[PDB]
């Protein structure tokens, strides 16, 4: 499916992993922010590409990309 | 003799569109800065906003008056 | 400590940041040994309508 | 008698065009009684008419093979004949405007950058201060030439937002 | 009159006293003088 | 059947008096298209004088609906159960409104 | 506290009654600002004088014409004055232009600098040309100088406004009822003394229809 | 009247290179995406986000000068 | 239908010049200019404008002209909502002036 | 100092109220001598300004006079060029135009090098040894040969006296300067003409009546005349 990656500069806001109605985010203890949190995307196959976690990031620039490619029956939103 | 130029006159509007995009596609895929650093491609991509700004003033410039005068002709 | 005064306006030379080549004011730096500490707000704000961002010590220098 | 083109004065096209415009005019003119509004009115146009096309001819105006009158617009050629008035004159008479839209709305946007929240002051106009520097543009060009000569008209690079390429 | 004079320093004190001012100004230089051509004062 | 109807006249300015066109009448102006002499000789009225005196009408109605507008927000504004009164709405608005202008009309 | 414009009301808290002719009668909120209202002082002023100047010219002239006197009508006074005046118009607007740029812009800086004219500037004049009050200048202007007692300057003050006022109702009189009958002031006058009971604004054919 | 056309031909072919011209240097970068080199030359967007970033490649850039460059020719 | 319709009318519009209606050619060029300049804001997006507008923004940053409110390139809904009122403006005024020029210069 | 005002009651410039100039009377609402160096330049430009314009107007004035005596034959200003190119003894206008530019450029190159480098002009051995007296005392103020009599070096006092009065006649000569321009384009006629026919006759020959100077007031005067 789609290609999700997480960088360094993701704060643990926590609002990314609410902002995805797909369960393709969750959060992991970290030790490079002050919130002890970090972004990441275990379920990636699930993915559609919708870029909500990108619009909810709100480090410049975003911590969370989503790059597409690589379309699917889960990555379309094909319910048939 | 019409439509030899409008054939070879379309032709080439659409070659120079390509040409463009595929320098586009270079500028994205296949462009080294490191490799070519302090060039003149290095140098013209330092100040694209300057080309790109003055491409923009010279195109406003020669619509408004085109279009005024032919508005007021 | 180990960053600049807080209050005190630093200039930001991180490429992909919208407010490259742009100076913001330090509000607060973290001393927990982070990858970016440096809590800086800027008077304009971003596409995404944010205002503050986060930066590490080689991204801030002092605007002449 | 540049570009083959003839004076207005003495161009027989100008002249027909002039008649022929009279003679259209005069058209309507035979609908109304002579002490009529309307027939004011198409007095007013044609008496307009006539001083328009008297005072295009003798004016340093030329024609060529349509009746409408030409400009020319290469300086010097402008010059040794007579024809600066044509758009030699009024190209200064335009950048003399525009040099000082431009040097007024820059003033003020110094003046309103060095407030407190100045986001507001480009919505919510101040008309003393606007107005004050709108009778102070009158010396556009030195003050630009001023400002780009001590440095402030410009501004340094390191402090302007750069595309990352 | 203060609260309704910084109500008219908003946008109709450019976008309607200009324009009117604007306007009117040069609708009575083309309606005293004639329609010029060329500048020979 | 032979002169062209006319309510807007443009002013003399910048070659619009050629937009006067001749309507007949011994009247120059622009040739209108709403229709408003034709409803103009269906209720009847006969000079200007009427039509000036409607003009007045309106316009002091029209400063009446925006005081109204005013007073019935700034100064007396109705409540939420006011406005929920359905029934009345429609009987005033079926019976009152459309039927009170027809009768006025009618007669 | 004061006699107002309408009994019973709420004068404005701008119009405090410390102002000549004060009745606190300001439903438009202007003169708020302090600036705007010594503006607005100074306008009323200026207006005044200049109304009861031509008011008391134009009653003049009709009581002349009335009399005997060769005089013209207060209406196109000036159409006929210029036939035979030395000086041809255009000339005349413009001096007087000039005359009074050079007196308003004199007296506009001394109402937004007091005393800025009493510099001894302009001939050497310190006393003289230097505001007293916020419309109200002294030295030269003041030749017999019966403003020096306060109580008497305050009743010359009230007497100088309501009079002023009176003095554009007059002239907005003047034009209207000029407009109405196309007659003189004191013609106006006279028949409306001569016959009170049916010669009136309603029976002058128009502006009654 | 020729000089007229020949001034709107001027103005179409500045115009197209204009876009073109900024399309090909913000291909790999530009301040509202810094990253567009990672998407490939052809992507359809980065979303709703930031504003919106609707025909933000350089293909869309070539993709509105062929419309430039029809108006042209 | 083109050629009996849009081609055997129209023909008063583009000769109404030096007429009375020559107004209502003016309006049709107008309303075709409109209604074309419509289609840039429905064909192109926002994030190729929100670049031109950053390289302006830099332009009016070297000479310290830059405003204090930061520019930027309309939304995706604002920029259909333009496009679309720009179209439906361009195609009533075109279709108005149209059949008010053939209307009344031919019945 | 400050001396005088040209309007009482405005606020004068920060960069007037304490400066020491020939003139000063605050009239700067624009503020183009808010930097010094500017002012330094504008004070050059109003001094090279005001002395041609001293030379220009005497030129239309003393042969004037002369002439409304009937001492000399000698034309009005604006018609002179047009006699001198008619002469018979006249060098043509292209070689007199060039020789006028030359030498100017010549004497103005001079005088911008003194004032971008203060004293410059006096390089040793480089115009025949008389370069020496070449330096420049102040900004528009030379010295050297260009007081051959001895006038200005004395006492402070009577030297800015001087200054003041060259600077106040300088700037009556250039509005004079505009006035005649003016005057030529509107009456058609010398300005001892024009003094003649507004000494003999005020009210009916002034800028008023003459429709050029104010378009529309010949049209409103023959309206109120009907
Ligand atoms: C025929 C229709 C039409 C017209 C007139 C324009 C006009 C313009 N487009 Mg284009 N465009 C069109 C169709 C059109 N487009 C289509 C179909 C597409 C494909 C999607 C594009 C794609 C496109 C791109 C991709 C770009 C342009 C750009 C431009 C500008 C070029 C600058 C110029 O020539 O000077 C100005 C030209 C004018 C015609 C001026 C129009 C304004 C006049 C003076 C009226 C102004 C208002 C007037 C005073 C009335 C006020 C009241 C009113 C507002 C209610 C200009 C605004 C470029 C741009 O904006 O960058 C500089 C650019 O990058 N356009
Ligand atoms: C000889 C010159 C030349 C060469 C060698 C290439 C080669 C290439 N270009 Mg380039 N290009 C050219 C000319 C050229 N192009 C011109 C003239 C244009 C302007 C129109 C472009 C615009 C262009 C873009 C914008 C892109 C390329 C891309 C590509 C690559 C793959 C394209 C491909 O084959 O897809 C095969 C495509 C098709 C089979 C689709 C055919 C449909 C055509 C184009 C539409 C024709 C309309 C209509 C249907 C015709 C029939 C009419 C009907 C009535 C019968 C390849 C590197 C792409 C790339 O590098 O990928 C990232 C890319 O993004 N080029
Ligand atoms: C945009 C460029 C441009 C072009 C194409 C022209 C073209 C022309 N100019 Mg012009 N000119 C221009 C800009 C331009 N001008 C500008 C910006 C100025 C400064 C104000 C002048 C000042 C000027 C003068 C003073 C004269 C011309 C003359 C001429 C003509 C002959 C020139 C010649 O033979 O060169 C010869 C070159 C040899 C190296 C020709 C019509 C001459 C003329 O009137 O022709 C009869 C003439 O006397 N030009
Ligand atoms: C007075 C303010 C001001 C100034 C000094 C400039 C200066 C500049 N602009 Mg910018 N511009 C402005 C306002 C201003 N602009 C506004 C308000 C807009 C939005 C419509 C733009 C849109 C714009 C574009 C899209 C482009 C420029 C470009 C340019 C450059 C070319 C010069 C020119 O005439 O462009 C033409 C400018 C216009 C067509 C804009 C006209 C809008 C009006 C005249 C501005 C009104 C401002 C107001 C009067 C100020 C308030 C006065 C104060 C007393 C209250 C130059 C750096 C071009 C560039 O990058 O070249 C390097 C370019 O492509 N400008
Ligand atoms: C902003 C542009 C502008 C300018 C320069 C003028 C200037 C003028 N107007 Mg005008 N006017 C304007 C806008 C303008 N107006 C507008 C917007 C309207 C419509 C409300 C009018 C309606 C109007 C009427 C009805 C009349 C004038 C008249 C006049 C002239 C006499 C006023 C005077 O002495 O002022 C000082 C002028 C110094 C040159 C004067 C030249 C009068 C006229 O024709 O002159 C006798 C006249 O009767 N104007
Ligand atoms: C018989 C009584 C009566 C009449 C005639 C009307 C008439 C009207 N009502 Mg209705 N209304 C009524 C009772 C009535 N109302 C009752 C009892 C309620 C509460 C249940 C409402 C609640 C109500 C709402 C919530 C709204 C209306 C609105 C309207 C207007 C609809 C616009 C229209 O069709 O254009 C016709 C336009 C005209 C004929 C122009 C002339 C308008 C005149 C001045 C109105 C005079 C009618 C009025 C009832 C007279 C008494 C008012 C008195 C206090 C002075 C119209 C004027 C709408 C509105 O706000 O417009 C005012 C609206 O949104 N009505
Ligand atoms: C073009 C000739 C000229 C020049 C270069 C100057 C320059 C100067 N004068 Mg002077 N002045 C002049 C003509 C000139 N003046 C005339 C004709 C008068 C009489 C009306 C005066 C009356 C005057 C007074 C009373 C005072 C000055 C002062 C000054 C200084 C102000 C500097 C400034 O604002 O920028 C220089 C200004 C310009 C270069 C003008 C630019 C040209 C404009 C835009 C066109 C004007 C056309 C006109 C309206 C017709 C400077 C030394 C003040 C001083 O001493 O300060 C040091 C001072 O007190 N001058
Ligand atoms: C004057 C017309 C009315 C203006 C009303 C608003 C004034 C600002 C309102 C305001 O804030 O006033 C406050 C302040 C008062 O000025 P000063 O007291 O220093 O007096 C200087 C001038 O204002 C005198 O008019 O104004 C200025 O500093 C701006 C002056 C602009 C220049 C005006 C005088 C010079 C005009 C020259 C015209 C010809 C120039 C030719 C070459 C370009
Ligand atoms: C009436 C008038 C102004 C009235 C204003 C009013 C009611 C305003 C009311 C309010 O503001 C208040 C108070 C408070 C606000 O909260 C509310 C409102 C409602 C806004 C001015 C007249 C003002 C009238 C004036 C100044 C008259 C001047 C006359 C002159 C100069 C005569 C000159 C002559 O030339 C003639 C005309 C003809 C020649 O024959 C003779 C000579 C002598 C030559
Ligand atoms: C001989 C002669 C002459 C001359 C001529 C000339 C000198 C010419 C020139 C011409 C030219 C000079 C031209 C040019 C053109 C150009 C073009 C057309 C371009 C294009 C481009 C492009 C398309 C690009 C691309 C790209 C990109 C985008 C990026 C990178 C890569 C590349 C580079 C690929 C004369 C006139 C005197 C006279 C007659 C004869
Ligand atoms: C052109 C364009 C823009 C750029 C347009 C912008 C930023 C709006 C510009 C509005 C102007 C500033 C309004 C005022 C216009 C003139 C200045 C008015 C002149 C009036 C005279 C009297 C001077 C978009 O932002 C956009 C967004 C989404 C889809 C398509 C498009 C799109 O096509
Ligand atoms: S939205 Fe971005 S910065 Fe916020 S917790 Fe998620 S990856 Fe980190
Ligand atoms: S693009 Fe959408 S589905 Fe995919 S990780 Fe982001 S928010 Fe979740």
């Amino acid at each position: 499916a789609h290609v999700v990656k997480i960088y360094d500069t993701c704060i643990g806001c926590t609002q990314c992993v609410r902002a995805c109605p797909l369960d393709v985010l969750e959060m992991v203890p970290w030790d490079g922010c002050k919130a002890a949190q970090m972004a990441s995307s275990p379920r990636t196959e699930d993915c559609v590409g919708c870029k909500r976690c990108e619009t909810a990031c709100p480090t410049d620039f975003l911590s969370v990309r989503v790059y597409l490619g690589n379309e699917s029956t889960r990555s379309l939103g094909l319910a048939y | 003799q019409a439509s030899l130029y409008t054939h070879h006159q379309y032709i080439a509007g659409f070659i120079m569109c390509g040409a463009f995009a595929h320098g586009a596609i270079f500028f994205i895929r296949d462009y080294d800065p490191e490799q070519n650093k302090g060039n003149v491609l290095a140098r013209v991509l330092d100040h694209k906003e300057a080309i790109i700004s003055h491409l923009s003033w010279v195109s406003l410039f020669l619509g408004f008056h085109t279009l005024g005068l032919y508005v007021h002709n | 400590e180990i960053g600049p005064k807080r209050g005190s306006l630093v200039k930001v030379l991180r490429p992909e940041s919208y407010w490259y080549n742009q100076v913001g004011k330090v509000v607060s730096v973290d001393q927990s040994g982070i990858r970016y500490p440096v809590v800086v707000r800027f008077e304009n704000q971003n596409y995404a309508g944010v205002s503050t961002n986060n930066y590490a010590l080689d991204e801030v220098t002092d605007p002449p | 008698d540049i570009a083959g083109l003839t004076p207005c004065s003495e161009s027989k096209a100008y002249n027909k065009l002039e008649r022929k415009e009279l003679k259209v005019l005069d058209k309507r003119l035979k609908k109304y009684e002579p002490g009529s509004a309307p027939y004011l009115a198409l007095q007013a146009t044609k008496e307009r008419t006539e001083n328009r096309f008297k005072t295009y001819a003798k004016q340093g105006l030329l024609c060529g093979n349509d009746g409408l009158p030409h400009l020319i617009s290469d300086p010097g050629l402008a010059l040794r004949f007579n024809h600066a008035g044509e758009v030699f004159i009024p190209t200064f008479g335009f950048l003399y405007v525009a040099g000082y839209i431009g040097h007024v709305g820059r003033q003020y946007i110094i003046l309103s950058k060095e407030d407190a929240k100045p986001t507001d002051k480009e919505i919510i106009l101040d008309v003393p201060l606007a107005l004050k520097l709108a009778f102070q543009g009158w010396a556009w060009p030195l003050a630009s030439i001023q400002e780009l000569r001590n440095g402030s008209l410009l501004e340094k690079d390191e402090n302007i937002t750069v595309s990352p390429r | 009159m203060k609260d309704f004079t910084t109500y008219l320093s908003t946008a109709p004190v450019v976008g309607l006293g200009w324009a009117i001012f604007t306007s009117g100004l040069l609708i009575e230089i083309n309606r005293f003088f004639p329609d010029p051509l060329v500048f020979s004062f | 059947t032979h002169i062209k109807p006319s309510a807007q006249v443009v002013w003399p300015i910048v070659g619009q008096e050629i937009l006067n066109g001749d309507v007949g009448g011994g009247f120059q102006g622009i040739q209108i298209t709403s229709g408003f002499f034709q409803l103009w000789r269906a209720s009847g009225i006969t000079s200007e004088l009427q039509l000036y005196s409607t003009a007045i009408g309106g316009l002091v109605l029209a400063a009446a609906c925006f005081f109204a507008g005013w007073f019935h927000y700034h100064k007396a504004a109705p409540k939420l159960e006011w406005f929920q009164n359905v029934e009345s709405m429609l009987n005033h608005h079926l019976a009152g409104l459309l039927g009170l202008g027809s009768l006025a009309w009618a007669g | 506290d004061r006699p107002l414009w309408s009994p019973g009301s709420e004068p404005p808290a701008w119009l405090d009654g410390s102002l000549a002719g004060d009745y606190g009668f300001d439903p438009l909120h202007l003169s708020e600002e302090p600036e705007m209202r010594k503006w607005m002082v100074q306008a009323e002023l200026v207006h005044a004088r200049w109304a009861m100047l031509g008011v008391a010219g134009i009653l003049f002239t009709s009581i002349a014409a009335k009399t005997g006197a060769p005089f013209p009508d207060w209406y196109d006074a000036g159409k006929e004055a210029i036939k035979t005046s030395p000086a041809p118009l255009g000339s005349l607007i413009f001096t007087e232009l000039l005359l009074f740029g050079w007196v308003e812009t004199k007296r506009l800086y001394d109402l937004r600098n007091p005393g800025s004219q009493g510099d001894g500037s302009f001939l050497g004049i310190t006393d003289g040309l230097k505001g007293k009050e916020n419309g109200y200048p002294g030295g030269l202007f003041d030749p017999m100088g019966m403003s020096k007692n306060e109580a008497s300057y305050k009743e010359a003050k009230v007497k100088e406004i309501k009079n002023g006022r009176l003095a554009m109702l007059a002239f907005v009189g003047f034009i209207a009822q000029h407009h109405a009958t196309h007659k003189s002031p004191i013609d106006n006058l006279l028949d409306h003394v001569a016959d009170p009971f049916h010669v009136t604004f309603a029976t002058n054919g128009v502006s009654i229809p | 009247g020729d000089f007229l056309v020949h001034h709107a031909i001027a103005l179409g072919l500045h115009t197209t290179t204009l876009i073109l011209v900024k399309g090909a240097l913000d291909a790999r970068g530009s301040k509202l995406m810094p990253d567009k080199k990672d998407f490939g030359y052809s992507f359809p967007c980065d979303g709703p986000g930031r504003g919106g970033t609707c025909d933000i490649s350089a293909y869309d850039a070539f993709y509105l000068a062929v419309f430039w460059m029809l108006n042209t020719i | 239908w083109l050629r009996d319709f849009l081609w055997a009318q129209s023909s008063q519009v583009i000769q109404s010049y030096g007429s009375a209606l020559s107004a209502y050619g003016l309006m049709f060029l107008g309303a075709h200019f409109v209604w074309a300049f419509s289609l840039m804001f429905l064909f192109s997006g926002r994030g190729y404008w929100q670049e031109l507008i950053e390289s302006i923004v830099w332009a009016h940053n070297k000479l310290r002209v830059a405003p204090s409110i930061q520019p930027r390139a309309l939304s995706i809904t604002q920029g259909r909502a333009v496009g679309v009122a720009h179209y439906l403006l361009g195609g009533i005024a075109t279709t108005w002036s149209f059949f008010l020029a053939r209307i009344i210069a031919v019945g | 100092s400050m001396q005088g005002n040209w309007l009482p009651g405005s606020q004068t410039p920060a960069h007037l109220k304490d400066l020491k100039m020939a003139g000063n009377f605050g009239f700067d609402p624009l503020n183009l001598g808010a930097e010094p160096q500017a002012l330094r330049w504008y004070q050059q430009a109003e001094l090279v300004h005001s002395r041609t314009a001293m030379m220009g107007v005497a030129g239309i004035l003393i042969p004037g006079i002369f002439t409304k005596l009937g001492a000399l034959n000698v034309p009005q200003w604006y018609e002179a060029g047009k006699v001198y190119i008619e002469g018979e003894g006249a060098i043509p206008f292209g070689t007199l135009l060039m020789t006028t530019l030359f030498s100017y450029a010549f004497v103005e190159g001079k005088r911008w090098q003194d004032f971008r480098k203060p004293g410059s002009q006096a390089e040793p051995g480089t115009f025949f040894g008389l370069e020496s007296q070449f330096k420049g005392t102040e900004n528009g103020y030379p010295g050297g040969i260009f007081d051959p009599l001895g006038y200005s070096k004395t006492s402070p006092e009577k030297l800015d006296e001087l200054k003041l009065k060259e600077i106040k006649n300088g700037r009556l000569a250039m509005v004079a300067f505009l006035g005649f321009a003016g005057q030529y384009g509107a009456t058609g006629k010398g300005p001892i003409d024009n003094l003649a026919d507004h000494l003999a006759d005020p009210w009916h020959n002034t800028f008023a009546e003459n429709g050029i100077s104010v378009p529309g007031l010949s049209a409103v005067e023959q309206a109120a005349a009907n």
